[PDB]
């Protein structure tokens, strides 16, 4: 998935 | 309110921040950057290191490294954005690991959009380097 | 092969640099970014140009003049669209100076219109005496 | 434009 930002 | 979609410097320093911050806290939940078509290397056996792929060989490779007590000493980040909506990073920094050594290393990372949701990103790319292992 | 791709490359982007770095520019495309190490006025590490215009052009007032490389490891791998990032760590000498450590990143990416042809994306260089 | 392989 990854990270928010 | 709604922000103007950011540059890659600063997608590319946002997540060095929060990489390096989770693999010192949570480096079991560091997999989480990852995808199916993701690579990741360190090196030091015994001809460097080659890569694995996948969420779960990632995993299973951060876990044996036994990062605890993590410390990163970050000096120069660049982040350009590379083909196709990507941003390559570069980090430039000290790492010590396990109370021991502080070791002066080179990371080239490559962030990919999920699709999927707002201005997401993963890692596609994870390429690490002791520089006392090359010269 | 990514690796063979991006090693290969590297020999190339070195004998060039060294024999005609003036034939540099035609690696990199209009959307190309280039940084090779460098400071500011207040001593922070310059800014990257863009376009192979601009690059060409920082590329000469750079005078390289037999420029020696002992290139000690090339890690390339695959990325999204087809690409290659390669990653260099070795030594460099400007001008018959001293060799400098560096750290570097390139992004090799599908020319589109001809077979198994690439060109650079990105080239990230860095001296690590100007960093550490 | 580019190297070739």
């Amino acid at each position: 998935s990854g990270f928010s930002f | 309110m709604v922000m103007e979609k950011p540059s890659p410097l600063l997608v590319g320093r946002e997540f060095v921040r929060q990489y390096y911050t989770l693999l010192n806290q949570a480096p079991d939940m560091l997999h989480r950057f990852y995808g199916k078509n993701s690579s990741y290397v360190h090196g030091g056996l015994d001809k460097p290191a080659d890569a694995v792929y996948g969420q779960k060989e990632i995993h299973r490779k951060v876990m044996s490294q036994n990062f605890t007590n993590c410390h990163t000493k970050i000096r120069h980040v660049d982040a350009h954005a590379t083909l196709n909506d990507g941003v390559v990073v570069q980090v430039m920094g000290l790492l010590s690991n396990n109370n021991q050594a502080l070791r002066r290393f080179m990371q080239t990372f490559v962030l990919a959009p999920e699709g999927s949701v707002a201005n997401k990103f993963y890692v596609h790319n994870d390429i690490f380097r002791y520089q006392d292992e090359v010269f």
